[PDB]
């Protein structure tokens, strides 16, 4: 560019080795230097932006005043946690200015959403098991706990969800919104679980979480919650995979017995009192990938959150599938 | 001065000060008031820019580095109103921080 001179750096180059993100202090000034361009997702947590920096597309969350605790909370663990991952949403940098305005800055992923995405193609047997193979490996990797100085506490996430998942140019996705995250380590048995009053999208919330027995203390039961939510996404995506020349038009879960926006009351009757889940279509058992997928999204539904499969588990199933 | 202390490690220029609108082009190591670093540019070889008047840094460091000559070298010890105040920077500044930072004005631009 006119404006470029020697020494210039890429995002990149300044990502390239504390935190996830860009050095602490280039964060500011990165953040100063974007200019927003386009509004690509507005909800209760306020408003994602497109901008550009140095002719570089980022994503930019810009919190409203009723989830500042979530930008707080998303900002520390991607200071604190190296957290770098195929199928993570990359964090670039934090900033705030004094009403306040709170800016988290991304990677910008152009294919958008997986619950955009799905409303606007179908799928074949490589497009959806690249699509929830990759979704797998983020949870996984968030999952697992990581020793040594280059690794990472265990993360559950609580609010998984297609709207929180973006698609990558090939095809892959990535786990998106960290803002509800809970982080655990063995070494202290130390559970951090956060300041933030949100609570996960209600639409998503198994059924310990609705009738409230969930132990709160205890980390592996946000794990488990995570995984009946991961079940939910897999029946999402496979509805809109073609077999023998038959799709499902896109559905949320549980479309067809709650209202939009359902309250806590609407699924726990739902969920927990009447125990329904996700219809499966008789044409999946026609296909054996579907037939794979539909038992696997059984194995993120049992009532019992210890029966439930481990994410690692789920990612090295849905490998040996074809 | 206000908001800002500033402690000379080796002398500048003494004629060359930083004006609005000019790119100042430094080397810097950031600390907790217990010496804990949390950031350096001299760790990564690579000098940071920033343009005086365009508030792309805390108010401390802006107003420390204005009063530095070219070439000049400061202990720069920034109270939290000048610097991230009651928020802090979550996961790596606590709130209310007197930040110390050692910069070097290696040029303007
Ligand atoms: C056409 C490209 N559309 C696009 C491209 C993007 O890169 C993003 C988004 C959209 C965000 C969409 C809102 C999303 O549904 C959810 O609410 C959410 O907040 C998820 C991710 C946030 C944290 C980041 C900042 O969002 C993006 O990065």
């Amino acid at each position: 560019s006119m404006t470029t001179n020697v020494g210039d750096s890429t995002l990149a180059d300044l990502l390239d080795h504390s935190g996830s993100g860009l050095p602490f202090l280039v964060q500011r000034t990165v953040a100063r230097q974007i200019t927003l361009l386009e509004c690509v997702g507005k909800g209760r947590y306020g408003e994602v932006w497109r901008g550009s920096w140095q002719g570089e597309n980022v994503a930019v969350k810009i919190f409203s005043s009723r989830d500042e605790k979530s930008w707080f909370r998303e900002t520390e663990l991607y200071n604190t946690v190296m957290l770098r991952h195929e199928n993570i949403l990359g964090f670039i940098a934090s900033d705030m200015t004094s009403s306040t305005q709170l800016w988290l800055i991304t990677h910008y992923h152009e294919m958008g959403s997986l619950y955009d995405y799905l409303q606007l193609t179908t799928l074949d047997t490589v497009s959806c098991l690249r699509i929830v193979l990759s979704i797998a490996s983020g949870l996984a990797h968030l999952h697992i706990e990581i020793f040594g100085t280059q690794g990472k506490p265990a993360i559950a996430h609580r609010d998984l969800k297609s709207k929180n998942i973006l698609v990558k140019k090939n095809g892959q996705c990535c786990i998106a919104d960290l803002g509800l995250a809970v982080m655990h380590s063995q070494s202290t048995n130390q559970l951090d679980v956060g300041n933030n009053p949100r609570v996960g999208t209600k639409r998503y919330m198994a059924p310990e979480v609705l009738d409230e027995t969930i132990q709160v203390d205890c980390f592996d039961s946000y794990k488990r919650v995570d995984i009946w939510a991961f079940g939910l996404v897999l029946w999402e995506v496979a509805r809109r995979m073609v077999s023998n020349g038959i799709v499902e038009d896109y559905k949320p879960p549980f479309y067809d017995v709650v209202p939009n926006d359902p309250s806590f009351e609407d699924m726990r009757k739902v969920v927990c009192v009447d125990q329904q889940r996700p219809n499966i279509p008789n044409r999946w058992f026609s296909d054996p990938t579907l037939t794979s997928l539909a038992k696997l999204m059984k194995e993120c539904w049992y009532q019992n959150p210890s029966a439930r499969l481990t994410a690692l588990r789920i990612k090295k199933t849905l490998t040996k599938i074809d | 001065s206000m908001g800002v202390q500033v402690e000379t490690i080796s002398p500048g220029d003494g004629r060359t000060f930083p004006k609005r609108g000019q790119t100042c082009v430094v080397h810097y190591t950031g600390m907790l008031e217990d010496g804990k670093k949390f950031d350096s540019s001299r760790d990564r070889n690579k000098p940071f820019k920033f343009m005086l008047g365009k508030q792309e840094v805390i108010r401390g460091w802006e107003e420390g580095v204005a009063q530095m000559s070219v070439g000049q070298r400061a202990k720069l010890t920034i109270s939290p109103d000048y610097a991230y105040g009651a928020t802090g920077h979550p996961g790596i500044i606590p709130p209310h921080a007197t930040l110390v930072f050692d910069v070097e004005l290696l040029k303007l631009e």
